[PDB]
């Protein structure tokens, strides 16, 4: 019926910033498959996002992987919110740099 | 090696939206090459793995087809359940189906699968007789009887012993080069400081294809599994994927931690050692 | 059982008629179809359908219309009709790539009515020679100057059917422009012919017009009537 | 999802073998089936070839084998028998359901008697003198009978009968005039043994 | 080529 999705914040690339990288929000294990994704900077929510083609695992779990190319800066942050009928409150993650 | 070809449907009511949403999804070893969906540009069967530039316009048009077919049949199962359920149409729901065979070097045929869940939830499969039905609820008896009784076992028996092996065959013979090509996983260890005078490195596995891969920290010998840290493999964006385990260990003590990586891209395990 | 009801079986109207040809199904197989079978192209499939709420069309749809609304029933509406339309139909179920069809249906679309005729049945006996010679005799049955040429022969014996020894022609040779004739033979043997306590018809069953249907002036309807001609066996001397 | 019978109508002795021939177009490999149309029925089930062997063992000697090489399902059989006279119709079914049918083939088998008589008679409707009724009967299946092309009389093909008595398959064409005076031996301008209406003296 | 599924 519905299984809270799991999200991970990272980078596609090992970090370093001043250089160009992309960064995804590979969310996962939710049902049912409507769910909105978002993806922001400083917590002002980021333009251009891209999507791949929704799927599912042999569990019946869909997945969807979400990624807006972007340049790291010591200072500024980033974090993914989704939302999805079964958990009460929205969810968001900041990108844990080094996860 | 073991091969197979599935295939991942998915249908999803639309209660006020439109005509729900169906979907049609290959995969050949897990690496989807092919899908068809409703709500695209203009709703047809399209390449998704490069290799499959090699079938002609006849290929598509014809799956195509026989995707919009299967398209309205679902759409009418979706109705069927509602039924056997007493459903009130308002709220949508939604079906998917595993369908799919696994062949071995030989040729032979190791499994034939056939499953099908209701939103998100086992409803009906076929057993690994290839004949019989196991259900899952009255809905789902409802659903063989009225399956059973038209020789469905049989023609489906068919697909999956014949057809699904001429074809995954096909398939295999025009991606190889793909399909099972290699990428070397690319470790490396990192020290962070904790609280208590602890520490916790992780060790991490990154641009490695295929995904399937496991790693682990050492106690100089012993399993150290029991108390660490691990995140499902992750699709870098690449076509590779990247992962890291790890736990804490008191200072002084790092060096004395061997982390290890296993990929069949490896000639060899990897050793990591801080 | 393991089959599919098609009724009406036989019928006949004008132009801009409309009927509704319908079927029954004890087979709960979801999906159902409507094919037109005509010399020259053999079946054609108009419109099919998964079950209920559903109808899709199929190959020659124009001027059809399918409807299903529940999983066993499944009938096709003509609201216009036309002498084009005028053929043998079939519903047919299928739970996966098996077929079951039906009965079938006799449709003409005639665009004058009044232009239909019963058949004029009559019994000829047998040849006194045929009799010495072989031994057997034949009772050769023929009917004429009917129109809808949906007509069923059956012979009958003392009073009971009878299907050995009979020979009913396929289908109806039209005789002129507007009649045709079905001529079937019975031949037992001379033994049987011989003997005064037998009694020998020759029926034709012919679906005509309906009750609920108009027919003018003041001369016979031609509604549905079965037609007889019998005939009786005759001692030799 | 195409189909072709390449043959409208055969015909064959009875007790031989059989070759109905169908041929199709599909990129793929399209589901076959037999059918039977009999005298006053509805199509009949003889076969399916989904896939796998593409020898198909169906009812009654009726087999086809499925090739892709030559795309062909052809439903033969060895010794085909009189019951078996009928049309058959060849059927795929590829993107959708339904299934497609081809024009379809009549095929006819032709019954024998170890002791044809090739006689001809007269018979009258008793009420209405003056009706005329000829009746062939009881001719060799391999001659075909003379047709007509005069209106006011017609020929019924040749249409075949079967008693309960052992070698009873009898034959039977029906020709009728109404040209005022018209006697039988006209018609059936040359067969044999035309016996007189005249009935043997008592 | 997938499969072509009947009804539930």
């Amino acid at each position: 019926i519905q299984k809270t999705p799991q999200i991970q914040v990272y980078s596609r690339h090992p970090p370093e910033n001043g250089k160009p990288n992309i960064l995804n929000c590979y969310v996962t294990q939710f049902h049912p498959p409507h769910i909105e994704i978002q993806m922001l900077k400083n917590g002002k929510k980021i333009p251009k996002v891209e999507m791949s083609d929704m799927s599912f695992s042999k569990d019946w779990s869909f997945y969807i992987l979400a990624h807006t190319e972007f340049t790291p800066t010591e200072t500024d942050t980033y974090a993914c919110r989704v939302k999805h009928d079964s958990m009460a409150e929205p969810k968001t993650v900041y990108w844990d740099r080094d996860m | 090696g073991p091969h197979s070809l599935r295939y991942f449907v998915t249908a999803v009511s639309r209660p006020g939206l439109g005509e729900p949403r169906y979907m049609e999804v290959g995969y050949v070893d897990d690496t989807e090459f092919v899908r068809f969906d409703s709500d695209a540009e203009n709703p047809r069967y399209e390449p998704r793995a490069r290799w499959m530039e090699q079938e002609g316009p006849e290929y598509w048009e014809r799956e195509t087809q026989k995707a919009k077919g299967n398209e309205q049949s679902f759409r009418v199962d979706l109705r069927t359940l509602l039924g056997y359920y007493n459903q009130s149409k308002g709220g949508s729901h939604t079906i998917q189906v595993i369908s799919g065979c696994e062949v071995g070097s030989d040729g032979r045929l190791l499994r034939g699968y056939q499953q099908y869940a209701y939103d998100g939830c086992d409803y009906i499969a076929l057993n690994e007789d290839l004949k019989t039905w196991t259900a899952a609820d009255m809905a789902a008896l409802i659903t063989k009887h009225k399956w059973e009784q038209a020789g469905e076992a049989e023609r489906l028996r068919a697909y999956l012993e014949g057809t699904c092996v001429e074809w995954l065959r096909r398939y295999l013979k025009n991606g190889n080069a793909t399909l099972l090509r290699t990428d070397s996983p690319k470790a490396h260890v990192t020290h962070h400081s904790r609280p208590e005078d602890k520490v916790t490195l992780r060790c991490w596995a990154l641009g490695f294809y295929p995904a399937d891969i496991t790693l682990t920290w050492q106690l100089n010998g012993e399993e150290l599994i029991q108390d660490m840290e691990l995140v499902e493999t992750r699709p870098a964006g690449d076509g590779t994927f990247q992962k890291w385990a790890s736990v804490v260990v008191p200072l002084g003590k790092e060096q004395y931690y061997t982390c290890h990586v296993y990929h069949q891209g490896l000639p060899e395990p990897l050793t990591l050692r801080w | 059982e393991a089959a599919v009801t098609q009724s009406p079986r036989n019928k006949v109207a004008v132009t801009g008629g409309k009927v509704t040809l319908s079927c029954n199904q004890t087979n709960n197989h979801n999906n159902m179809y409507w094919y037109r079978q005509d010399t020259g192209h053999g079946l054609r499939l108009i419109h099919y359908s998964y079950g209920a709420g559903s109808t899709e069309k199929g190959d020659i749809p124009d001027g059809y219309k399918a409807s299903r609304p529940s999983q066993e029933n499944f009938s096709l509406i003509l609201e216009l009709a036309t002498p084009s339309q005028t053929s043998v139909y079939f519903c047919a179920s299928g739970g996966g790539g098996t077929l079951y069809f039906g009965a079938g249906t006799r449709l003409s679309v005639l665009e004058d009515l009044r232009n239909v005729t019963p058949p004029k049945v009559s019994l000829f006996e047998p040849s006194k020679a045929e009799i010495a010679n072989k031994q057997k005799a034949t009772l050769v049955c023929l009917a004429r100057g009917f129109f809808p040429d949906h007509v069923e022969l059956s012979w009958w014996v003392n009073g009971k059917e009878v299907h050995s020894g009979v020979s009913t022609d396929p289908q109806a040779y039209k005789e002129s422009n507007y009649s045709y004739c079905l001529s079937s033979r019975l031949r037992v043997s001379a033994t049987f012919w011989h003997n005064p306590r037998n009694h020998f018809r020759c029926q034709v069953q012919f679906h005509g017009l309906s009750e609920e249907d108009k027919w003018p002036e003041g001369s016979p309807k031609p509604v549905t009537q079965n037609i007889s001609a019998e005939a009786w066996g005759r001692a030799d001397c | 999802q195409s189909v072709t019978q390449p043959d409208a109508r055969v015909t064959v002795s009875e007790g031989a073998s059989l070759q109905l021939r169908c041929k199709y177009s599909y990129s793929a490999t399209p589901y076959l089936f037999w059918y039977v149309q009999y005298p006053r029925q509805g199509l009949q089930l003889l076969l399916k070839y989904y896939s796998g062997d593409p020898v198909v063992q169906g009812v009654n000697g009726f087999e086809a084998e499925f090739s892709k090489s030559n795309s062909s399902f052809h439903l033969r059989k060895a010794s085909v028998h009189w019951s078996d006279s009928a049309v058959y119709f060849c059927a795929v079914s590829g993107f959708a359901s339904a299934l497609t049918f081809g024009s379809g083939t009549k095929v006819i088998v032709l019954p024998y008697i170890q002791n044809p008589e090739p006689a001809v008679y007269a018979l009258k409707d008793p009420r209405s003198q003056d009706s005329t009724l000829c009746l062939f009967t009881d001719f060799d299946s391999q001659i075909n009978v003379p047709k007509t092309m005069e209106s006011g009389t017609f020929i019924t093909d040749a249409t075949v009968l079967d008693m309960k008595a052992m070698d009873s398959k009898s034959n039977g064409a029906i020709a009728w005039s109404n040209q005022t005076s018209f006697t039988c031996q006209d018609i059936f301008k040359e067969t044999n043994a035309t016996y007189p209406s005249s009935d043997v003296p008592c | 080529s997938i499969y072509r599924y009947y009804g539930l």
